[PDB]
């Protein structure tokens, strides 16, 4: 059995009624008992258990947590949501000998759309003295996580040589930060002059270009 | 006692006053099945079983013939033909200590629906699948005895309701549990109707000089006509004479 | 009643490591001792199950290849030994009570053919022109992690340090940035403090245009 979790991410206002769904590959109920267990895991924390089975709840888990379902369809219910309930929620099955978890259901405190500010960092001259160049593209905080980052060198698109990092959902400003690093050798870096980052985001009415000339 | 082991005490050789029960207003639920609540004081039964426990309020309706549910299916199941009654009274202050009482626990899972008036204490790990449990709690193996959770501030349906189910069994043996017989004041020199402990008659009841033996209850004359009786109270002998009659 | 899990590893590919879990306050006789694999991104999955009462080993078929599970009654511990090591099988390994009401703190088993190497700190120049962002990149450091602060903790507001990213060479990278008013750029001195204890490297680098 392979499970599918929907949605991948879901936004909540503090105290808003919450539901997350899982679909199973096969039937989970046999002899009248379904056998899935769903976990919550805050970052850097051991994931606990919320449910013995389909619906019931383990002792020590607050009664606000609940869940129910049958067959392939299953779903939780986190009716009072607080700052603590900000984590990824997995869903298990126990029927086939390979016990499989699910994907990832990140819980985020919902907020009004925040426009991201874009900045660029050319590689320092001393860094070029080492023999490498690292061009950095930074998003200065933003609520809508999804964004497309494009690297441009002398009006040419790049591919497959940039690594991206995204921070977690911050507790107070509720804005993710994104950093895209293009790493290259000095010889190829010096071959082009204009270096630009294009950011497309569903908080910006237009894409933002942060560019620099070598110098 | 927790519902997974309902405490059953039998009672016999006792005169039971059920009037105080329904007359009391402390009990929230007084659903009695089979026997009329008012007539309870007028029926004699061989013995009475009192099965007592504590339940969640929202599950209090589950304790009755013909309902299904975790408490009904796995903790305490009443028969389809039940002749008794169910006292159910909220005890939020007594049973919900500060911070939540966790001593009371119930059996969520059991392989088979237990028969009426069955008690299962065995804390055996439920198979819940094809896994050999071997006495260890696994993903499919787990302890089916969970504490309710009794924080003092909770929903009214989650509060402790203490429930006692009185079950009356009337076997071939003589009935030992009865209601109060009641009594009335005695009037001496009047043509009246009397029922002295099942002695039904008419007439005038004088105070008599008869010296009954201690065990005797009433006295007949020749031709076997009742002409004396002790009133059960105060143990004093009375003399019965027929109401005046004649021809005119 | 707790649970402890011992040992960060760096052992070369192809070997075997027996990760150990001390049961602590458990009864360690009526509670299955489950093994879990959290892949670094998000992927958790069930390694296997051990019955401490008997020693029954129920293991996943795909990982039945060389992963073995052992129970020690003397110390009440669990030893998971996954023979043969490879780059992809470098994930966090966890031990849990029954279904997982109590887990261990976790171990980061990292199959690495590389070697310990000190971090390189390079200044990310302040923006040309208003709020401007500056900072430091910490690149090519092994093993993880690297602690990066600003002014030895005297600059906290507006500081964003991204989680370490794994590059092609097998060496980690991160960027620590700060956004400040432009008026401070020509006046305020900003220094990034980088500590990598595994290589015992401490670097304090000032950022200037
Ligand atoms: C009814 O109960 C009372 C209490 O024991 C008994 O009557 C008492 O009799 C003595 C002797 O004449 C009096 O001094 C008391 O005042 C009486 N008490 C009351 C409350 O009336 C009597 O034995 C009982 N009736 C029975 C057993 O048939």
């Amino acid at each position: 059995i392979v499970l599918t979790q929907s949605p991948a991410s879901l936004a909540v206002s503090l105290g808003q009624r919450a539901t997350i769904s899982c679909r199973a590959s096969e039937s989970v109920e046999y002899y009248g008992t379904s056998l899935m267990q769903w976990y919550q895991q805050k970052p850097g924390q051991p994931p606990k258990v919320l449910i013995y089975a389909a619906s019931n709840v383990e002792s020590g888990v607050p009664a606000r947590f609940s869940g129910s379902g049958s067959g392939t369809d299953f779903s939780l219910n986190i009716h009072p949501v607080e700052e603590d309930d900000i984590a990824m929620y997995f869903c298990q099955q126990s029927r086939k000998v390979p016990w499989t978890f699910g994907g990832g259901t990140k819980l985020e405190i919902k907020r009004t759309v925040a426009a991201p500010s874009v900045f660029i960092f050319p590689p320092s001259d001393e860094q070029l003295k080492s023999g490498t160049a690292s061009v950095v593209c930074l998003l200065n905080n933003f609520y809508p996580r999804e964004a497309k980052v494009q690297w441009k060198v002398d009006n040419a698109l790049q591919s497959g040589n940039s690594q991206e990092s995204v921070t977690e959902q911050d507790s107070k400003d509720s804005t993710y930060s994104l950093s895209s690093t293009l790493t290259l050798s000095k010889a190829d870096y010096e071959k082009h002059k204009v270096y630009a980052c294009e950011v497309t985001h569903q908080g910006l009415s237009s894409p933002v270009t942060k560019s620099f000339n070598r110098g | 006692a927790s519902v997974y082991a309902w405490n059953r005490k039998r009672i016999s050789n006792c005169v039971a006053d059920y009037s105080v029960l329904y007359n009391s207003a402390s009990f929230s639920t007084f659903k009695c099945y089979g026997v009329s609540p008012t007539k309870l004081n007028d029926l004699c039964f061989t013995n009475v079983y009192a099965d007592s426990f504590v339940i969640r309020g929202d599950e209090v309706r589950q304790i009755a013939p013909g309902q299904t549910g975790k408490i009904a299916d796995y903790n305490y199941k009443l028969p389809d033909d039940f002749t008794g009654c169910v006292i159910a009274w909220n005890s939020n202050n007594l049973d919900s200590k500060v911070g939540g009482n966790y001593n009371y626990l119930y059996r969520l899972f059991r392989k088979s629906n237990l028969k009426p008036f069955e008690r299962d204490i065995s804390t055996e790990i439920y198979q819940a699948g094809s896994t050999p449990c071997n006495g260890v709690e696994g993903f499919n193996c787990y302890f089916p005895l969970q504490s309710y959770g009794f924080q003092p501030t909770n929903g009214v349906g989650y509060q402790p309701y203490r429930v006692v189910v009185l079950s009356f069994e009337l076997l071939h043996a003589p009935a030992t549990v009865c209601g109060p017989k009641k009594s009335t004041n005695l009037v001496k020199n009047k043509c009246v109707n009397f029922n002295f402990n099942g002695l039904t008659g008419t007439g005038v009841l004088t105070e008599s000089n008869k010296k009954f033996l201690p065990f005797q209850q009433f006295g007949r004359d020749i031709a076997d006509t009742t002409d004396a009786v002790r009133d059960p109270q105060t143990l004093e002998i009375l003399d019965i004479t027929p109401c005046s009659f004649g021809g005119v | 009643v707790q649970l402890q899990q011992s040992g960060p590893e760096l052992v070369k590919p192809g070997a075997s490591v027996k990760i150990s879990c001390k049961a602590s306050g458990y009864s360690f006789t009526g509670y299955s001792m489950n093994w879990m694999k959290q892949s670094p991104e998000k992927s958790l999955e069930w390694i296997g199950e051990i019955n401490p009462s008997t020693g029954g080993t129920t293991d996943n078929q795909k990982f039945k290849a060389k992963a073995t599970l052992t129970v020690d009654k003397s110390s009440s511990t669990a030893y998971m030994q996954l023979k043969s090591l490879t780059s992809e099988d470098s994930a966090v390994y966890y031990c849990a009570r029954s279904r997982g009401d109590y887990w261990g703190q976790g171990t980061s088993v990292t199959v690495s053919k590389a070697s310990t190497k000190g971090p390189s700190v390079f200044p990310l120049a302040p923006s040309s022109k208003g709020t401007a962002a500056l900072g430091c990149l910490v690149k090519d450091y092994f093993p993880e992690p690297v602690t990066v602060s600003w002014n030895s903790g005297a600059l906290t507001s507006g500081v964003h340090t991204f989680p370490a990213v794994l590059q092609s060479s097998g060496l980690y990278s991160l960027s620590s940035v700060v956004t400040v008013p432009s008026s401070s750029l020509g006046t305020q001195t900003y220094i990034c403090n980088v500590n990598h204890k595994p290589s015992n490297t401490k670097v304090d680098k000032k950022v200037e245009p």
